[PDB]
Order: structure tokens, then sequence, then C-alpha cells
């Protein structure tokens, strides 16, 4: 028995997608609802829009953009060409918004249902789709990310804790550089890190949720995962006790590192995927490593939460669209009998309302 | 300048 | 000002 369930949703090559376009710069998956792929067929640049609820009928539309990112919930698409940003409602055949930046945008992403984050060489901006809003600067980039490839940007639910991640080569390894910014304190902290996520977690005995920051890093000394509360606990709350645990890489994976993290608040588990195809599952509360295995041959370069299973969905370089989630019938007996951790088993059974801890 | 062509059917 | 202490804190 395994504590996780793997599912293949699609092979993009079966829909006519050229594998040269299956990569970080040309394929975006901002949520589990859509995949957008920029392709050039003949003279014309196009975007192929895969609706994940109707995936055998992808729609191809001409574009003149260097990047396209679909809204997480709606057929509203953001496109850019150098400094020109445009937002379309596709069903309404409508240009919702147009904005001309004064810097090129190196990385952008939807950070919520109605806000796009824009990263330039020098700063990070948020742009709300509500009313007549324009981009607002959130913070200046820290010099520790200068020259990095920007690979992610995430926030907590209230958009008060902001996290920018870049990577570069130093001493012959991929080194991650993060910038954590507090909107309320107006302070940045540079952190060595590869992949991260925020999560809301209500501790037993607390009236209010804690906001947790979780990050994984392969440092010079080895792999580590941290789970730490950000900010002052809400009044009345006990503080969340911070956790730090090892992240294992086997001897043959000397050059592997973390590339993606998603946290299930249904099960309070952390999914971590590495560059070279390994999946790890950690308990959010303790950081206990529940499971590790190799699940892709190919590098997985983009992920999103998988809403239906409260798991993680991802696309690999072959064009396989794959999800991983907690196997709700197996996770508790796995932790009891294979990990031999009846304490964790019992806790998770009761915490997340899972069957199996009736015998320990 | 229009980055997406939606007149195309 | 730092936001987070990432090392073991015996005083909390």
């Amino acid at each position: 028995i395994l504590p996780i369930r793997f599912q293949e949703h699609l092979q993009l090559q079966n829909l006519g997608i050229n594998p040269a376009n299956i990569g970080f710069s040309t394929l975006t998956m901002e949520s589990d609802k859509f995949i957008c792929i920029r392709e050039k067929v003949g003279e014309q640049a196009q975007v192929v829009i895969i609706d994940m609820n109707d995936p055998s009928n992808p729609i191809r539309r001409p574009i003149s953009a260097d990047s396209a990112i679909m809204n997480p919930a709606s057929k509203v698409i953001a496109l850019k060409a150098g400094k020109t940003l445009q937002i379309f409602n596709i069903e309404m055949k409508s240009k919702m918004k147009a904005h001309t930046m004064t810097d090129d945008v190196t990385f952008w992403k939807w950070i919520s249902l109605n806000t796009v984050a824009l990263v330039t060489d020098n700063a990070v901006y948020h742009w709300s789709m509500e009313g007549e809003s324009q981009p607002v600067k959130m913070f200046d980039r820290h010099s520790s990310l200068a020259g990095c490839q920007i690979i992610n940007y995430r926030t907590d639910a209230k958009q008060k804790w902001l996290l920018l991640t870049g990577i570069s080569a130093q001493q012959n390894r991929v080194v991650g550089a993060m910038q954590l910014y507090s909107v309320d304190r107006k302070v940045s902290q540079p952190i060595e890190g590869h992949a991260a996520s925020f999560a809301q977690f209500k501790m037993e005995g607390n009236a209010e949720e804690s906001t947790l920051f979780c990050f994984a890093v392969r440092g010079q000394a080895g792999g580590k995962l941290h789970i730490i509360e950000v900010g002052t606990p809400p009044t009345g709350n006990q503080p969340f006790p911070k956790k730090a645990v090892d992240v294992f890489f086997p001897p043959e994976a000397q050059n592997d590192f973390p590339v993606a993290m998603q946290i299930s608040e249904k099960h309070d588990v952390v999914f971590l995927i590495t560059k070279y195809g390994y999946i790890h599952l950690y308990d959010l509360e303790t950081g206990t490593c529940i499971y590790m295995n190799r699940i892709s041959g190919e590098t997985i370069f983009v992920t999103a939460p998988h809403e239906a299973t409260a798991g993680i969905i991802g696309v690999n370089r072959k064009g396989q669209v794959l999800s991983v989630c907690v196997e709700e019938e197996n996770i508790i007996p796995y932790i009891t009998n294979v990990l031999q951790n009846p304490d964790l088993a019992l806790r998770m059974a009761v915490r997340n309302n899972l069957a199996g801890a009736e015998e320990l | 300048e229009t980055l997406l062509d939606l007149d195309f059917d």
C-alpha cells in the first residue's frame, strides 16, 4: 500500500503539441483548470488553450505575445509583449485592460483570482483586475537575486507576506535565492531556498489560524525543510513551534534540488517535487517525512494545486500532465505499519478525519 | 496593438 | 530588522 495516489491526466503530445514548446518559457499552468502553450505554426505565433474539463478539444488562437497566463478560474487571459500588458475576456471577445510598463517583465503569475504579480529586473508589482486599478509596487528586489533566473513568486492568503525565488549557478550547483518581504514591516530578508509555499494552519487550542511559511532548500551542507510561523500570532494564540527537518537526496542524485511545493490544507501535508523527478510528502504540523519516491523520469517544470484531490498537479518535459494526492484509505495504515509511527498516524487520523487508526 | 486575435473563429 | 530566525531558539 502507498500513502499517495498517482494519476496521469493527459499526454500533451497526443494533442499535437510540439515537445520543443513543452517547457518553462512557453507552457503555463496557473491553476488546474487550464494549460496554455505558445507555439509557432508556419509564420503565425499562436496560443493553444487546453481546458482541463474538455481536454481533447484545445483551442488555437493567433497571438503576438511573448508570454500568456490564464486566470486561475475564468477564461480571462493575460498576455504581454515587452512592456505592453493586455488582459482579455475570451468568451466576451473583449480587451478588458491594457497597460504599458516602463520596464520589461521577466516573470509574472496570477497570485489570486483577481491579481497578477509582475516581476521586473528591479521590483515586484501587484495589479488588481478590480475597477480601474494600475500596477502598484510592492517592494524593490534585493541584490542577492541579481542575475538570477526568476522561477516563482508566492504570497500568503492575505498578501502580507510575499516571496520571490530565483536560481543561478554558483560553485557548480544550482543555488536558490529567496527574498521574503513583509508588507506591514516594510522589511526584506534574503533566504537561501529552492521552493516554498505559505499555508494556513489552525493549531489545537487556538481560536485563529496561524500563517505558516514552508520552504525547502538544498544548501552546501545538505537538504532542509523549514516550517515557521510568519508575523505575530493573533492575540490569544499560542505561537506555532518552528520545525526544521532533513530533505533526503540519495548518493546518485548529487545534483538534484527542490523545484516545486504545494501544501494541502485538507490533509495538512506538504508535497515537494525535485528537479529530477522525486516526490516527498511531509506532515505540515511536525515536518515528519511520510513518503519519498521517484515519480517522473522527466523534469517537472510547473505545478499547481489539484483542487479535486487537494493534491499537486504538474507537467513534465515529455508533456505528461500528472497529479499526486493523499490516498485517503491507505495513508493511516501506511504511517502505522510501514513508518511505524503510531503517534503521527493517530494524530493525522483525528486531525484530518481519516480512517485507519482504529487499530495501531 | 492587440496581442490576441479573437476575431479569428 | 530580520523577519525570521531559522536557528534553534532555546528561549523562544
